C-alpha cells in the first residue's frame, strides 16, 4: 500500500 | 434523494459498458 | 473478484474500502448517505478468528478506484465515529443478519467519484428480487481462490432459493440470498476474499436508479462449480438499519 496522509 | 443517480453516467446520460447486461435480464 | 474486468471511473461511486491503520485491506462497504456507510458485521467481528475491530483501528477510504495507490485529490479518507453491528448477528453458525453501519466522523462531500447508492423499498425489492435477475458485485478482493490493480466489477444471476440451499450444508435463512451462473451456464464469476461487505447493487427499470440489494457475505472457496456466493438480504434487514440512523444520526 502506498502510504496515505499521517493526518488521517 | 440524489442517491443511486452516478455522476458521470445517469447525470450525463451516459451508460456504462456492461449495465445493458442487467437491464436486459429484467 | 473471479473472472470480472476493471472497473470504469466513477462506475460505482458508493463503494467504499475498509482500511487498516498493519495497514490492510479488511473489506469493501458501501456509501449509503453523506455520513453512514453499510457493510457486513464479520468484517469487523468474527471470534473465532479473533477478530474484534473498534472505531479507532479503521479508516473508510471512499472514491477510489486503485487498490494501493494514495489517489491525491480523488479519495476522502474518513475517521469512523461508532460502530454498529446487528444485535441478533449470529457469528457461531451461519453469519446471519451479516450486516453493520459505521457512523463516521463528518459528513463526507459528494463528487464525480463519491455518490451514495439508494436502500430499497419493499416494492423496488419486490419486482427486482427474481430468480436470474442480475445484479453486479464491486471489490478489490481475490481474483482467484492474485490482487486486481483496480476495482473490479462482475454481474451476477440471482439463483432460485432451493439451489441455493441444494449447494451447501451451512443453513440458509431468509436473510440470504444467492447469485452466481450454474455449471451448465458457460459464464463463471464470484466474490472472493476481500470482497465481503462490499455491496450486491441492481438499476431499477422504472427510475434509472442503482438500489443496493445485498451485501457480499459468505461462501465456499470462489467461482467453484455448482457453487454460489450468499448475500445478506439488504431490505429484509432494512427495519434495523432506519432504526438506528433514526434512534442515532
Ligand atoms: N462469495 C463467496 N464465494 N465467498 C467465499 C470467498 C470469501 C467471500 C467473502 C469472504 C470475505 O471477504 N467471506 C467469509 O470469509 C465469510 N466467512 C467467514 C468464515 C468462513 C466462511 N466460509 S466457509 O467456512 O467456507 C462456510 C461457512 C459459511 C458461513 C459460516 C461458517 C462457515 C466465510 O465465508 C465469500
Ligand atoms: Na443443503
Ligand atoms: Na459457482
Amino acid at each position: 500500500f502506498e502510504e496515505i496522509p499521517e493526518e488521517y | 434523494a440524489d442517491c443511486g443517480l452516478r455522476p458521470l453516467f445517469e447525470k450525463k446520460s451516459l451508460e456504462d459498458k456492461t449495465e445493458r447486461e442487467l437491464l436486459e435480464s429484467y | 473478484i473471479v473472472e470480472g474486468s476493471d472497473a470504469e471511473i466513477g462506475m460505482s461511486p458508493w463503494q467504499v474500502m475498509l482500511f487498516r491503520k498493519p495497514q490492510e485491506l479488511l473489506c469493501g462497504a458501501s456509501l449509503i448517505s453523506d455520513r453512514w456507510v453499510l457493510t457486513a458485521a464479520h468484517c469487523l467481528l468474527y471470534p473465532p478468528w479473533d477478530k474484534n475491530f473498534t472505531e479507532n483501528d479503521l479508516l473508510v477510504r471512499i472514491g477510489k478506484h486503485s487498490r494501493t495507490r494514495y489517489e491525491r485529490n480523488i479519495e476522502k479518507i474518513s475517521m469512523l465515529e461508532k460502530i454498529y453491528i446487528h444485535p441478533r448477528y449470529n457469528w457461531r453458525e451461519n453469519l446471519d443478519r451479516d450486516i453493520a453501519l459505521m457512523k463516521l466522523k463528518k459528513p463526507v462531500a459528494f463528487s464525480d467519484y463519491i455518490h451514495p447508492v439508494c436502500l430499497p423499498d419493499r416494492e423496488t425489492a419486490a419486482s427486482l428480487l427474481q430468480a436470474g435477475y442480475k445484479g453486479r458485485v464491486t471489490g478489490w478482493g481475490n481474483l482467484k481462490e492474485g490482487q486486481p490493480s483496480v476495482l473490479q466489477v462482475v454481474n451476477l444471476p440471482i439463483v432460485e432459493r432451493p439451489v441455493c440451499k441444494d449447494s451447501t450444508r451451512i443453513r440458509i435463512t431468509d436473510n440470504m440470498f444467492c447469485a452466481g451462473y450454474k455449471p451448465d451456464e458457460g459464464k463463471r464469476g464470484d466474490a472472493c476474499e476481500g470482497d465481503s461487505g462490499g455491496p450486491f447493487v441492481m438499476k431499477s427499470p422504472f427510475n434509472n436508479r442503482w438500489y443496493q440489494m445485498g451485501i457480499v457475505s459468505w461462501g465456499e472457496g470462489c467461482d467453484r462449480d455448482g457453487k454460489y456466493g450468499f448475500y445478506t438480504h439488504v431490505f429484509r434487514l432494512k427495519k434495523w438499519i432506519q432504526k438506528v440512523i433514526d434512534q442515532f444520526g
